Parts: C-alpha cells; structure tokens; sequence
C-alpha cells in the first residue's frame, strides 16, 4: 500500500517484509488535540437544542432520501452561539460521536502543520484528510 | 460408550450441618427458658 | 461554575479529613465560586 | 541485553549539597499559593487513598505564572527543600542541542528517570523557550523545537494515574504559549502570582527586616 | 538583551532561548556567590523587564 | 441591608449562645452559617482567628 | 416496572412457607396481581394457592391490555427505524422490555437486554440494565447470572467514579453475600450506611440498619463494636427510633446476659419468621450462644457453673447438655468438670486450630484436583 | 469545656497508670494493686475484667 513501512535489507536495498500501518494523520491530530470525548449521557437541559441538531446532522446521513422526498437541498453549515461555558464543544463533539464521525476541528495551529502538509498554503488540503474519512463534521472555536 | 449395566433399577451444606449437631435439638425456644425461671 | 463548584467540594472534605462529601461544603464552595463571580 | 535506565539530563538532585537553604517561614505572605500548591503537589503524593476513595481526578501538572519577582523560583527551592520525595530540576532551555536525537531522547529519559527513580517530581523553568505558538518548517532549528514538544506532548498523555509523577512548570508569560499544552489531562491547574498587596506587603517586611 | 516579542521572524526564537539561558543561569538554583555582572548600554529601553 | 461583616458577628454569637445554653446541632447549623457567610468578606483580620 | 418488585417475592415467600399463614398474603398478592398486568407468575403460585376458578375473563383482559402494549411497540418501531434517532425501537423497548421484564417472563426481558446492551454506546443506560439483570436474577435467584453481571457491572465501575453506581452496588453485593452465609464479607459490603439511600428494596432505611447490625454483630469482635457501632451518630440515631433493637445490641455490650436470650428469642423468632434470613436463623442463633458464652466465659478460670443459672440465664442442666455438645463440637476453649462442679477452662495456642483449617483446605483441593485430574485423560 | 472532658481524660490516666503498675509480674493478689493504686477492689475487677474483655 502506498504511505506504509517496511523492512529492508541492506546490501542491496532489496525488499523484505511489511511492517504494521503507521498511524493516520489525523489520529495523531485529534490525539494531540485531545478534545473531551462526550455523550447524550452528560448533556444538562439541552433537549429542544438536542432536537434541533438532530434535525441538521443526524438526519442527512440516516436518511439522505428523506430530503428528496421534498425536493430540498441538505443543510450544510451550523452555528451555535451563547455564552461560554455552556456545553457547545462537547454538544458538537457528542452528535459526531453518535452519529459516528470524524470529529475535526482546526485551530490554526502550526504543531497541526506538519500533519497537513509542509506548507498547505491554503486551508483547502485539510479536505484530503476529510473526503479520506467522508463521514466526517468540521469543528470550529470563535 | 457409557453402557452401564443394571443389577439395581452453597445452598445446602452449612445447613447441613446446623443439621449434623442440630437435627431435632428443641426447635422452637420460646418458652423453656421462661418454664426455667420458676424451677432455675 | 456548577462543575467548578462540585469538583472544588472534594476539597473541603478532603482538608477535613473526610470521606464523605457533605452538602455544607458545596454552600461553602458556592461562596467561593460566587466571589470569584464577585471578582471583576 | 536490556539496560538499568539511565540519564544525563540531570542526576536526581544528589541531596547533601543540593537543597536550596529555603525554608517555608522564608516565604511571608503566601498563604493561598503555598498551602495550594501544597495541596496540587505532596499532598496527593502522600494522601494517595482520600484521592483515590472521594475519587477527585488529582492535578497531572501544575502552571504557575505572572510577573517576574514573585517568588516563583522561590516556591520551588522552599518545596525542594521540604520534600522528602525525589527531585528532578531541569533547566528547560536545554533540550536545543546541535545534534538531532540528542534532544527527544534528553526528553524521554528524563520521564523515564522519574518513573523507574520514585515517585518524584518534575520541575521545568523558562518553558517559552520551548512552547512557542509560531512555527516555520524550513529552518530545523525550528523543526526540532517542534520534535520537543511532541515528545513530551506525547510522554504527558503516557500516564496511567498510578504513577505519582508531578510536573511543575514556571513562565513568564502566558501569552506565548499553545493552549495545546494547556489541555485538560496534560495541564489543569493554572497560578497567576499577583503582585504584593499592603497586607501581604507588610509580612514581607517583617520577614525580610 | 531585547524586551520580547510576540514572534515576528524565526531568528528571534533562540535568541530569546539564549536570553532566557542566561535569565536562568544568574539566579536560578544557585549561591552567585563571589561572581559579579557588569552592564552597558546606550538606551536601558529595549530590555526586558525580567532582565 | 448593605452590610455583609456584621452578620459573621451576630451569627458567631449565635454559635457562642446556643452551645453556652446546650442546644448543640442548633449551633452547628449557626457556625456553617458563619462559615458561608465568612467565605465572602475579603478582610476578616481578627474575625477569621475569632472564628478559628 | 421492577422498583417495587421485591416485595412481590417476599410475599411470594410469606404466601407459601408459613403454612398457617395464608390469608392475607393471598389477599395483597391478588392486590397486586390481577392488577398492573401480571401475568406469568403466578400459576404455580396459584397452584399452591387455591382453585380461583374464575380467573379466565382476568387472564383475558390483562393479556388483552400486554397485548395492548405490545402491539403498540409493534406501532412504534417502524416510525422509529422510519425516521430514526439513537435506534428508536431499542429506544422504546429500552424502556417498554423492562415493563415486558415485569410483565412477561425473563426470556421477554433477556433478549431484549442482551438485545438492547449494544445500542447505548455510554455506560449510563448500560449499568442500569446491568442493575435489571441483577435484580431479576435475584428474584430468580439466577446464582450464575448474578456472577456474571457482578462483574460485568465491575468492569464498568472504573471509568468515572459513578458512586451512585458503585456504592449502590455493594448493596447488592451486601444482600447477595448475606443470601449466601458469608457474613463477614456482609457486614463489610454493609460497611457503609452513610451513602445508602432511602432505597426501593429497604425503603424503611432502619431495616437495612437492622439488617448490618445482625449481621454485624456476629461479623466483627469487641474492639470493632466498642467503636463502630457504638460511637457511629448515623448507626446510632436510627437505632434510637428502636426500643428492642437498642436494647439487644446493648444486652450484649453492657454485659446483659439474661435479658440477652429474652430479646435474643425475639431476634431470632422474627428471623426464623424472615424472608431470606429463614435459610440461616437456624445457623445464626447456634453461633450466637457459643460466642455469647465466649465472651463471659473468656474472663475467668474458675467460674462455676451453679453461677451461670442465675447470674447469666436460668437452667442447669440446660447449661449442661449446651455447654457440652459445644465442647463436645470442638469450640468453646474449655473443659467443665461436673462431680466437683466447676467449670475450668485454658488457652489454646493458634497453632493447632490454625493447623486444622489448614489440612481442611489441602485435603479439599487434593479432593478437586484428584477429581479433575480422574476427569482428564478420560 | 474543661470540666466535659476530666472524665473520659480520668478514664485514660487511670488505664494508663493501671497499666503501669499490673507490668511487672506474673501473678498478684487484687488487694496489692488496690492497695498500690490507693484504690477499691470491686471497681478494680470489674475494670480489669472491662480490660480482659
Ligand atoms: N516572601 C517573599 N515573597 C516574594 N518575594 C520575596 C520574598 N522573600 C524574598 N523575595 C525576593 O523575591 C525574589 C524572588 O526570586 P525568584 O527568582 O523566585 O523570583 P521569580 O518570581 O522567580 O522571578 P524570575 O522568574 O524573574 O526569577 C528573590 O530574589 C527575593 O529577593
Ligand atoms: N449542560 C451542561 N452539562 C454539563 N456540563 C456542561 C454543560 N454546559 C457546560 N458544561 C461545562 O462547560 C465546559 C464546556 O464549555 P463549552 O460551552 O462546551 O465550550 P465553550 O465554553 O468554549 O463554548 C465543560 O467543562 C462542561 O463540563
Ligand atoms: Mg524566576
């Protein structure tokens, strides 16, 4: 497979065996992110906002045909708003956990860099990494 | 296999024992010692 | 702050020696907190 | 054949000619960050089982901060002295060697001297030399800065709460720092060092006169 | 000497380190003891108030 | 009304009556008051030792 | 619904065993059996109850109404799997089996726990399934089951702290080991009493009292109770609501040794009378006399035994023949001497009794892996 | 507060001293550690038997 190590011989570099996978680059972006993992479980009196994320996110991928049972384009873009300290990030990480998907937000970060690209002079290589796990939900900070 | 001819045809062991030194000693002690506080 | 009380709460029990978390030391956590909301 | 481990980052503070003559009655004026660091650092380190039976998630690593002369290399030459666990005292713009390798590994031995050593602690001073927030991949000079923080970014979450390995880290400011280091799990408890107060202010007068 | 930045050029990383070094290395973790540092300068503005 | 420190007086005094007078858990009630209360006043001089 | 659920057994136990007691029992248990729709346990309940003859048209509507419910399941999974939320019909019957766990027999139950184990990815719905499946297998007395779930329970007690999850589950720990007649390990699941709650199974709190003192009170010796029991404001306040309970722990601790066989008969009478308790009161009471009669007879070498009548329950001879079969039973450390009469006693050195439990063991686990070694290789 | 807890101290130092003096033999008449004690007998072997309890 493309991007996989190998063992090699050295006399005269000749093929020798094929060694474990690596890790993805995004694992290792979203382990050194380390966002707090959540669940409904621990959701405080969100219910009607659980209601309406369910309808955005939740929906478009169960069912992507219900939409075309009346004609309209699926939603793609959510902003949440309020004050801090009231359970947006790990609302946002819970619905892509139960709806199972890559949870990926951006920062900015240039210690993400080198798992985007050596320079990515735009924002656009991420898409990469998230067409490469297409069930996937982009997250973003204020 | 198994052809066995015939010349002849926890739960349960603590109570046993209460049952080895206890099988039928008294039962109900209710009234004895009240039948012992007038003779004792 | 509802979390910045109920993990602060061991503290009290803990700088008493306690095992068991009282519900005075959460009243005397949100007096803390609630400073703290009363700082700027 | 495997090895006794071994590093040369730092010895262990070799204890006879090695603690600060510091004592906590040195230190006027203190009252909230040193019974509070008391209760961040050794407390956990000797009181083990109330940690553990409450179950209240004791502090991986502790930030302390603010303006310089505030005691901060202070509080950790009196804790240094007090303590009876290991010590470990780095200087933390260290790990830029010339060579490659010689810093991610001047990196891991140290955590592995304090996991295999006792159940020690970790003390890390001038950590913006280190934990910058910009980065540029063409130099190396920048890149490897880069491998530093990953390894000890990597070596923090290489914990299981069973090991009572404390890391105390002092800075300057806080603004040049990634909030990546600043995660829960890695960083929790953060200690801003307010300039003296008339109160505070006075108790360092009768200390000091 | 430099007061600090907030991280213009990449030149300026490591000189920062090396002033730190030097922060470190005057009164941390030691008795300087019988060694004294003598200073100069033409404008005391560009410095750091740590230093 | 206004004030915050004056009431730490009345209710220490509180906790000074009714273990004085023998109604224990009464007492105890009154000092976590003082507690609560003395948790929020930024200069208790000699008030945190009186309660101490 | 299975939180008033224990009580439904009690009577079960209340309705068969007292065999002059079954009257009532049969009246409340119909009160709360030819309503909210139970069905399938009570055939051979009713077998051990009379004819009830006309029980059909009540079989009819209440089948009629599960099948009510049922069918309305059968309603709500094909618009939850329609539009679909976290898998709605495990959803409602993660709601609706436990109803059918109540209603329907464990089979209803177990399939649709098993069933619905691997819906809730978050282990707050899973251990309170857990919680089902240990409380059924109680009534049950699934004695495997509970193995299992115990520790599956376990293996999910560590994440979080879950308190409310892990103390209330040395409850259930506490009510299996006193089940079993490990009393040791009882009162030391019954260590607590502080984070214990006005629960549904004990919902008087001063019976789970009643119960970690009967079982406490065999389970630890002096120095225990002269600081636990007797210096605890929690222990102690609710037994203050207790005039005969007070008194009988205190019999026992103030050295009140006559009046301790009078409450002493109340205790055990009541346990003899108990539900889950009436496995063992014939053990307990046995054990409670020679540890009574270790206590006092532990001080002295040369007590008598005319002193013992008076001084510490009436009836000579009855001291006689109980003394006896105890020594005689291999306990009670001393050796009576009866044409004299005196009663003379020694000390044992733990060298030979702790040898004794020790050729107990080895000879039992050289009868085990005889066994298994006779098992293997045909 | 003094006066609550002479008792309960009254109650450790005559164990403490009770202790003291029952050290340095095998065997001894009760009228000897009355007497040592400056002490009744009957209130000495019921505490005594409270020790052996
Ligand atoms: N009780 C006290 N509180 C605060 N400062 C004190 C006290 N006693 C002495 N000092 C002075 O404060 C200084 C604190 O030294 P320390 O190196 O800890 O400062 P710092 O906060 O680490 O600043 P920097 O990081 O720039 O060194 C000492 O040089 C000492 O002269
Ligand atoms: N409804 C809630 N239930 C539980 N915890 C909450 C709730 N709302 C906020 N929190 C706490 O707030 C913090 C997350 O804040 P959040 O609103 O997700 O991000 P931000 O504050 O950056 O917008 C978490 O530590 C979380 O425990
Ligand atoms: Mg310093």
């Amino acid at each position: 497979t493309p991007n996989c190590r190998v063992a090699l011989r050295n006399d005269s570099y000749t093929l020798h065996k094929i060694l474990p996978n690596k890790v993805d680059p995004l694992v290792s972006l979203m382990m050194v992110e380390k966002v707090p993992d959540s669940t409904y479980e621990m959701i405080g009196g969100l219910d009607k906002q659980i209601k309406e994320i369910k309808e955005v996110i939740e929906l478009p991928v169960k069912h992507p045909e219900l939409f075309e049972a009346l004609g309209i384009a699926q939603p793609k873009g959510v902003l949440l708003y309020g004050p801090p300290g009231t359970g947006k990030t790990l609302l946002a990480r819970a619905v892509a956990h139960h709806t199972d998907c890559t949870f990926i937000r951006v920062s900015g970060s240039e210690l993400v860099q080198k798992f985007i690209g050596e320079g990515a002079r735009m924002v656009r290589e991420l898409f990469v990494m998230a067409r490469e796990h297409a069930p996937s939900i982009i997250f973003m900070d204020e | 296999m198994s052809e066995k001819k015939q010349p002849v045809d926890e739960d349960n062991w603590d109570d046993d024992n209460v049952e080895d030194d206890f099988s039928n000693q008294l039962r109900a002690e209710l009234e004895k010692h009240g039948y012992k506080m007038e003779t004792s | 702050e509802v979390k910045g009380v109920c993990t602060e709460a061991g503290m009290y029990a803990l700088r008493e020696r306690r095992v068991h978390v009282t519900q005075e030391d959460f009243e005397m956590a949100v007096a803390k907190v609630m400073q703290k909301d009363s700082e700027k | 054949d495997v090895l006794p481990p071994e590093a040369d980052s730092s010895i262990m503070m070799l204890t006879s000619d090695q603690k600060p003559d510091v004592m906590y009655a040195d230190i006027g004026g203190m009252d909230i960050q040193k019974q509070e660091v008391r209760e961040a650092v050794e407390l956990p380190l000797t009181h083990f089982e109330l940690y553990k039976q409450i179950g209240i998630d004791p502090p991986r690593g502790v930030l302390m901060y603010g303006p310089p002369g505030c005691g901060k290399t202070m509080l950790a030459k009196a804790v240094a002295h007090h303590t009876t666990a290991a010590f470990i005292r780095v200087v933390g713009s260290e790990f830029v060697q010339k060579y490659l390798g010689e810093g991610p590994r001047m990196v891991r031995d140290v955590f592995r001297l304090a996991k295999e050593n006792a159940p020690a602690i970790i003390f890390i001073d001038e950590i913006d030399a280190i934990a910058t927030k910009r980065f540029d991949a063409q130099t190396g000079a920048d890149r490897e800065v880069q491998r530093i923080l990953l390894e000890l970014l990597n070596q923090m979450d290489g914990f299981d709460q069973n090991v009572n390995v404390k890391v105390i880290m002092a800075t300057n400011r806080a603004d040049t720092l990634d909030p990546a280091l600043l995660r829960p799990g890695r960083l929790d408890r953060k200690i801003e060092f307010p300039l003296p107060d008339r109160r505070q202010k006075r108790l360092i007068f009768s200390t000091i006169t | 000497g430099g007061r600090r930045f907030s991280e213009g050029t990449s030149a300026d990383r490591e000189i920062q380190r090396t002033l730190m070094e030097l922060l470190n290395q005057m009164d941390g973790f030691d008795t300087l003891h019988r060694v004294k540092m003598i200073m100069a300068t033409n404008r005391p503005d560009t410095l750091d108030p740590a230093l | 009304m206004d004030d915050k420190a004056l009431l730490v007086e009345v209710q220490l005094l509180e906790s000074k009556t009714y273990h004085a007078l023998s109604n224990l858990p009464k007492a105890r009630a009154a000092l976590t008051s003082a507690r609560t209360t003395a948790n929020a006043i930024y200069c208790p001089p000699k008030l945190q030792a009186t309660l101490d | 619904p299975k939180n008033p659920d224990l009580r439904i057994a009690q009577l079960r136990f209340l309705l068969s065993l007292p065999e002059h007691r079954g009257d009532a029992a049969v009246r409340d248990e119909l009160m709360a059996a030819v309503r909210d729709n139970n069905m399938a346990p009570y055939y051979e309940a009713l077998c051990k109850s009379l004819d009830w003859q006309i029980d059909v048209d009540l079989l009819n509507k209440m089948k009629k109404a599960n099948e009510d419910e049922l069918k309305r399941l059968d309603e709500e999974l094909e618009d939850a799997e329609k539009n679909l939320g976290e898998s709605e019909i495990r959803d409602a019957m993660m709601a609706k089996a436990e109803y059918l766990c109540r209603i329907g027999d464990k089979e209803g139950a177990l399939t649709a726990f098993r069933k619905t184990y691997d819906k809730t990815v978050a282990l707050g719905h899973r251990l309170d399934i857990v919680f089902y499946l240990l409380r059924i297998g109680l009534f049950y007395m699934d004695n495997d089951l509970i193995t299992r779930n115990t520790e599956k329970a376990k293996s999910l007690i560590e994440e979080g702290g879950d308190w409310d999850r892990r103390n209330r589950l040395k409850v259930y720990q506490g009510l299996y080991c006193v089940a079993i007649r490990d009393f040791k390990q009882a009162a030391e699941l019954f260590l607590d009493t502080v984070s214990t709650f006005t629960s549904y199974e004990l919902m008087d709190y001063k019976t789970f009292v009643t119960y970690t003192v009967y079982v406490s009170m065999i389970a630890l010796e002096r120095p225990d109770l002269r600081e636990k029991v007797i210096k605890g404001a929690e222990i102690l306040e609710v037994l203050h609501s207790l005039p005969a309970v007070r008194q009988y722990l205190f019999s026992l601790y103030e050295c009140r040794y006559s009046v301790f066989f009078q409450s002493l008969a109340v205790v055990e009478q009541e346990m003899k009378k108990d539900w889950l308790f009436a496995p063992h009161y014939r053990y307990y009471v046995r054990e409670m006399r020679i540890h009574a009669y270790s206590q006092l007879l532990e001080s002295y070498r040369s007590l008598t035994l005319g002193y013992m009548a008076e001084a510490f329950g009436v009836g000579v001879e009855f001291i006689d023949q109980e003394l006896s079969r105890f020594i005689a039973a291999g306990r009670l450390h001393c050796k009576i001497d009866k044409v004299n009469e005196i009663v003379e006693t020694n000390r044992p050195d733990s060298k030979n009794w702790q040898y004794q439990e020790t050729i107990k063991k080895g000879d039992l686990l050289l009868n085990r892996v005889q066994k298994l070694s006779r098992v293997i290789n045909m | 507060i003094i006066s609550t807890h002479l008792a309960k101290l009254y109650d450790n130092l005559l164990e403490q001293n009770l202790i003291r003096v029952i050290e340095p033999f095998s065997r001894v008449q009760i009228e000897h550690i009355s007497s040592l004690i400056k002490l009744s007998k009957a209130d000495v072997e019921r505490k005594l038997s409270q020790m052996i309890l």
